[PDB]
């Protein structure tokens, strides 16, 4: 309306994961906040502790207003992501880097129209190697899921062929693209 | 629909 902050195309909200062994998955699931303007991004951003600080087992998670972090959700449940896999031994140096970008595709509508299939984004610190995705509500889009995925690897500046690719929810808890 | 540049969003900072 008159601009002193700037609005946001969706309220977000970034969620906590921590890796509980007495309660479900989804129990687990913690809210960390809500924001729809540029401003409440970067405070957040800013103030919380960076994802390479995560303890392993644990995830960030930032999704739009009312779709929660998890496969369930009516808006996952026929969707999957775009993943993009690290050694451990990049967490100090690219994951972060990875993450930030990754948020600002989100809230700054990045991919044109086929912004509305994008649900939400996930960074997974593990042992073993940490995770990067974006989650989409449709696997069966395939121009929309193609597009987000083209520009996401460019605005991620991997080079000509790490070869990311994209799986359903299904699979993953039981590629059909890359770029 | 509200679109925000890389570069914008960067500014916002400030
Ligand atoms: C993202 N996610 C993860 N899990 C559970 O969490 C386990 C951990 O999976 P992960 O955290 O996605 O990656 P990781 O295996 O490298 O740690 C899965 O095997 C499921 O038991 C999940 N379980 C449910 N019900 N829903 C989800 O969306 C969901």
């Amino acid at each position: 309306e008159h601009y002193i902050k700037h609005p946001l195309q969706n309220r977000w909200a970034l969620w906590f994961f921590k890796n509980d062994k007495s309660k479900t998955w989804q129990a687990n699931l913690r809210l960390i906040s809500k924001f729809d303007t540029v401003e409440d991004f970067w405070a957040l951003y800013n103030h919380i502790q960076l994802s390479s600080n995560l303890m392993p087992g644990c995830d960030y998670s930032l999704f739009k207003d009312g779709i929660e972090p998890m496969w369930e959700d009516e808006k996952n449940k026929r969707g999957g992501r775009w993943l993009i896999t690290l050694n451990k031994q990049q967490r100090r140096s690219d994951l972060d880097r990875f993450w930030l970008e990754t948020l600002l595709c989100l809230i700054g509508e990045s991919f044109d129209d086929y912004s509305d299939d994008v649900c939400g984004a996930v960074v997974n610190v593990r042992a073993k190697g940490d995770k990067i995705a974006i989650w989409t509500t449709e696997c069966e889009n395939r121009d929309a899921v193609t597009h987000i995925g083209r520009v996401y690897k460019e605005r991620l500046g991997l080079p000509p062929k790490i070869v990311i690719g994209y799986q359903s929810h299904a699979d993953t808890a039981t590629n059909r693209f890359v770029v | 629909r509200i679109i925000y540049d890389r570069k914008f969003l960067m500014e916002c900072r400030n």
